[PDB]
RNA sequence: GCACGGAGGCGAAGAACCAUGGAUUUCCGAAUGAGAAUCUCUAACAAUUGCUUCGCGCAAUGAGGAACCCCGAGAACUGAAACAUCUCAGUAUCGGGAGGAACAGAAAACGCAAUGUGAUGUCGUUAGUAACCGCGAGUGAACGCGAUACAGCCCAAACC
RNA sequence: AUACAGGGUGACAACCCCGUACUCGAGACCAGUACGACGUGCGGUAGUGCCAGAGUAGCGGGGGUUGGAUAUCCCUCGCGA
RNA sequence: GCUUUACUGCAGGCUGUCGCUGAG
């Protein structure tokens, strides 16, 4: 496909929420991103 | 912190200008050397040079500049 | 002594008759020719326009309408219905003619509120009516003492609620007594079975 | 109002074009266009920028590649801040 | 051919995407309509009094 | 900040925090210069109106809101042990529109018929009464009375 | 104790802490209302057929609706003081 | 769901009449 430039930023802020929950949070919490996605197995949106 | 509203409002339009541009460089600087990953750091500042930013830009709202 | 426009108004009794018919002749084919709503400096019927709250004021605006004549434009039901409710060429709508053209006057001036409307004729394939709009942000009429009420916020877009003249009387708010057990204080608050 | 420049791209890739071409490279404004990085970089580090490549990153910004005249000395800016 | 699988394997079209007045993937890219606020029929939110029970 | 980390910082130049007022307030969005899946292209109240200095100069409209409210459009399942009038029901749902509440409202009324009442909502009652109805199933008021709250006015015309 | 409502605090707490009674303060709403004041000027006699809202009141054809039955309300076509 | 000279209705078509609609 082609990807417009509101897409592209779409997609990289999905990318960017992709990610761990920062190790320091778990110890300042005291014990997941339910958010997680994966490129195959989920299917993001447009 | 280090600059108050105080000495803000005691500078002249041109001052507050001058000041503005003088931390807009340091804080550019900052996230520099933050982009380079460098340690020299002292993220209180990077916080504080915002803050000031704000401030001159309020005060020269106030003032008319 | 007879004021003027009582001649106006003995005039429009018999629209069908002396001069106002060759007159009316005259007139319904350039009104033919013209569109649905068609603003016109002076009220056809001054008499009847004074007399529902006309002035000759600025803010105070005056609209031709023309309407098809007739029934109901209604489209045969597609779904199941008992013969009761398969009906298609008797049935009427509710509003009359009369109230139809006052919201299309409305909508045409957005800004203005209906203050009032009188009928103009029609022929055979249409009606006329005249309506009188009002605008509530012009100066001359928030200080006018006759007029300045209907700038008030609860006045806005008074035609389609009913607010009108035209929309009381088809709303069968006419007689204060007996017949209007369902109509009165509205027909919505009555279960709407008058 | 936002600001042109956002800071420099610090990375290996960066690091050889600024050694071997005399080129700086940028995260910048994603509305700022070529000749609006040429003059913001000019007026920042005063040096004369001879040419600008642009690309919308996938992380949601603007990288900018600068290519500095010969006068001007990449390695040496860059090593100012 | 088969209704089925064999025919879910020609669906590489694109219809509904983000609408860019309420954020759903919605928007018909097609018909250029969102199909649940209505951005591109109407001024007006797409709403029904069927989007929930008769009394609530 | 949630949030029980690490590092660092701010606070007696009285911070945090709270109240009130103000500043800033990207893009799309009624979305309004033209266009577009939140971006782009070359000065903009787009569109419909009123006034008009006839120039977008001054203004209005547009869209939102849990339900409530007003004006329009208006089913069927169901009940009648079938079913067509009737019923479910002016209900569900649809179109339009206002407000903090709406609507109604100062009699061409009532008609306990009177030597009587005296704008209008609403509440209790009148009453499942009168009235309707394959006179089947069912549908179903009003005047009055006791309360709540009370408030009456402005035009058109005559004469100027 | 005019405070023995409720909560917190390492277990059953009026007296450990917050509160609670009493008293006091502010904002909002009532309401730009009530009162008060300014202006305006109520009313009565005699005469005068000068004025007082038309497709209306009303009637008929066809529909819908209503408890409205001859006696509901409305739409529509025609006639019409 | 379908059929038809089943029951009852509804569109639609034809036809008369009134309005549009006037003068000799
Ligand atoms: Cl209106
Ligand atoms: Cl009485
Ligand atoms: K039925
Ligand atoms: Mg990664
Ligand atoms: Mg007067
Ligand atoms: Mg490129
Ligand atoms: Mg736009
Ligand atoms: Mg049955
Ligand atoms: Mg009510
Ligand atoms: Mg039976
Ligand atoms: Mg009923
Ligand atoms: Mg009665
Ligand atoms: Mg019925
Ligand atoms: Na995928
Ligand atoms: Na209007
Ligand atoms: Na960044
Ligand atoms: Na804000
Ligand atoms: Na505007
Ligand atoms: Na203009
Ligand atoms: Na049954
Ligand atoms: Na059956
Ligand atoms: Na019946
Ligand atoms: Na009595
Ligand atoms: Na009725
Ligand atoms: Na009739
Ligand atoms: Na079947
Ligand atoms: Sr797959
Ligand atoms: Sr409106
Ligand atoms: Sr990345
Ligand atoms: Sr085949
Ligand atoms: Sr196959
Ligand atoms: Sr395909
Ligand atoms: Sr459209
Ligand atoms: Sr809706
Ligand atoms: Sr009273
Ligand atoms: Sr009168």
């Amino acid at each position: 496909g082609k990807k417009s430039k509101a897409t592209k930023k779409r997609l990289a802020k999905l990318d960017n929420q992709n990610s761990r929950v920062p190790a320091w949070v778990m110890l300042k919490t005291d014990r997941r991103n339910h958010k997680r996605r994966h490129w195959r197995r989920n299917d993001t949106d447009e | 912190t280090v600059l108050h509203v105080q000495e803000i409002r005691d500078m002249t339009p041109a001052e507050r200008e001058a000041e503005l541009d003088d931390l807009k460089t340091e804080l550019l600087n900052a996230r520099a050397v933050q982009a380079a990953g460098g340690a020299p750091e002292n993220p209180g500042r990077i916080k504080e040079l915002r803050k000031a930013i704000a401030r001159i830009k309020t005060i020269q709202g106030e003032e008319g500049d | 002594a007879r004021s003027a426009y009582s001649y106006i108004r003995d005039a429009w009794e018999n629209p069908g008759d002396g001069q106002l018919a060759e007159l009316q002749w005259q007139r319904q084919q350039e009104w033919r020719n013209e569109g649905a709503v068609e603003r016109i400096e002076r009220p056809t019927r001054l008499d009847k326009a004074r007399s529902q709250g006309y002035k000759a004021k600025q803010g105070v605006i005056v609209a031709r309408v023309s309407v098809r004549k007739g029934s109901a434009r209604k489209r045969r039901h597609k779904a199941g219905r008992r013969s009761k409710r398969q009906g298609v060429t008797r049935i009427t709508r509710r509003k009359d003619i009369q109230r139809v053209a006052e919201e299309r006057a409305s909508r045409t001036f957005p800004n203005l509120r209906v203050l009032n409307s009188y009928s103009v004729g029609q022929d055979g394939r249409q009606k006329w009516h005249e309506v009188i709009l009002i605008d509530p942000n012009h100066p001359a009429i928030q200080n006018d003492d006759d007029l300045s009420w209907i700038c008030a916020d609860d006045q806005a877009d008074r035609v389609f609620r009913g607010l009108t003249g035209a929309g009381r009387r088809n709303r069968g708010l006419s007689g204060k007594g007996k017949g209007s057990e369902k109509t009165r204080p509205s027909l919505r608050s009555n279960g709407g079975k008058a | 109002s936002w600001d042109v420049i956002k800071h420099p791209h610090v990375t290996e890739k960066a690091m050889n074009d600024m050694d071997f071409q005399n080129k700086l490279q940028f995260a910048v404004d994603d509305r700022a266009s070529k000749g609006e990085v040429a003059d913001a970089v000019e007026e920042q580090y005063d040096v004369t920028v001879e040419q600008v490549n642009t690309q919308n990153t996938m992380d949601g910004e603007k990288k900018a590649v600068v290519r500095l005249s010969e006068d001007d000395d990449a390695q040496e800016v860059a090593s100012r801040i | 051919t088969g209704a089925g699988t064999p025919s879910q394997g020609k669906k590489n079209t694109t219809t509904h995407t983000k609408c860019r007045r309420c954020g759903e993937k919605s928007y018909h890219t097609k018909k250029k309509v969102c199909s649940s606020c209505g951005f591109g029929k109407s001024a007006k939110r797409r709403d029904y009094e069927w989007q929930s029970k008769a009394g609530e």
